[PDB]
């Protein structure tokens, strides 16, 4: 099973979050810059930051020392965090909004027959493994996904070619800041955060990404913002 | 004139321009320099985003002004 | 024969059409009943991006098929 993959794109974020049912207190913002002034334009509260970056050589050799190096040594995951597994090509999109949504559950409110709502109460008690099983079969949001990658100022690339662009989540839950990444088989504590301090953290996160891999470009960020 | 493009990585993109280039122009300059296809660019100024067929000169982006490039590139 | 466009807001508009008209000529009935300039139009069917050159035939669009309209954003 293969999807189109999204355009990072607040419009078409926004959009997708709508006809998934959510009420509209929060709304996806650009971020230009991740020094404080360009930060300064982002309004306040943020409760998640999406990342899209380049799946090269060096950063699959990192993802491969971190994953053995968690595996083999340990962290701490809270219990209150939702997590999913990524079965689907180019799904990346749907599960990083997921992801933010389902990690600030308590802030969010949803329309009569949300689809998504429906979605979350029915894999709250399911494994990150479950939960990628249920999306797979999950039609209502395969159709507004299909819909969504057709929207933004690009066009939607033929299913066939090969994406090498992925986005992730930066969420607070707990006292800790968790990168939520479908492809990787658990969270990833980066450790303290607050409500307050989430934006900064989180960009700390994204500029090291950055730094691992110094000669890319192929970084966007957008911020999920108090509306 | 010469005129500066930020990234989110926070490289600095510096372009030879002239005030009745089109924002469509500096988007090809910006495709020339680092390949970047200009249907993938969102370019502000001042906390303003810029339309393609405007001039550097319709918004008074003068000598060694600061501009920001957000890409919009599709990920999986 | 009639076919069906729902849009983003889930409004739905109906067309009068023969399977040898082109995506263009579609789009052109939905301009004039919308206002909609073509070139903003994407017109999706089970999934895909419909062609301008193309016939609805081309596509097995049939009678009382529903496509969805998408806008292209214009960038900048
Ligand atoms: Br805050
Ligand atoms: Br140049
Ligand atoms: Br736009
Ligand atoms: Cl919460
Ligand atoms: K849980
Ligand atoms: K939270």
């Amino acid at each position: 099973q293969r999807w189109l993959p999204l355009e990072a794109n607040p419009e078409v974020t926004n959009q997708f979050l709508k006809q998934l049912g959510l009420h509209p207190n929060w709304q996806f913002v650009d971020v230009y810059g991740m020094d404080p002034e360009l930060l300064s334009m982002v309004p306040r509260p943020v409760c998640a930051v999406l990342l899209l970056f380049p799946i090269t050589e060096k950063y699959e050799v990192f993802r491969t020392e971190e994953e053995e190096k968690i595996k083999s040594q340990g962290q701490d995951v809270t219990s209150s965090v939702y997590f999913m597994k990524q079965t689907i090509s180019n799904a990346c999109g749907t599960i990083g909004l997921i992801h933010a949504i389902a990690n600030n559950k308590d802030k969010m409110h949803f329309e009569s027959g949300s689809t998504l709502k429906k979605f979350l109460e029915e894999s709250v008690s399911m494994s990150p493994e479950e939960r990628a099983r249920y999306l797979e079969n999950y039609d209502a949001i395969r159709v507004t996904h299909e819909t969504s990658a057709h929207e933004g100022q690009t066009e939607a690339p033929s299913i066939d070619e090969k994406v090498d662009l992925h986005f992730i989540a930066l969420v607070h839950v707990d006292g800790h800041l968790y990168e939520l990444d479908g492809r990787k088989p658990f969270p990833i504590n980066h450790g303290e955060t607050s409500d307050e301090t989430l934006l900064e953290d989180a960009i700390e996160v994204c500029k090291k990404f950055m730094e691992r891999d110094p000669d890319e470009l192929r970084f966007n960020a957008i911020a999920l913002s108090a509306a | 004139l010469q005129i500066f493009v930020k990234t989110l990585t926070g490289k600095t993109i510096t372009l030879e321009v002239e005030p009745s280039d089109t924002i469509e122009n500096v988007k090809a300059k910006i495709q020339d320099k680092e390949g970047i296809p200009p249907d993938q660019q969102r370019l502000i100024f001042a906390g303003k985003q810029l339309e393609d067929g405007r001039t550097l000169s319709d918004y008074n982006i003068q000598k060694e002004s600061t501009l920001h490039l957000v890409l919009r590139l599709r990920g999986g």
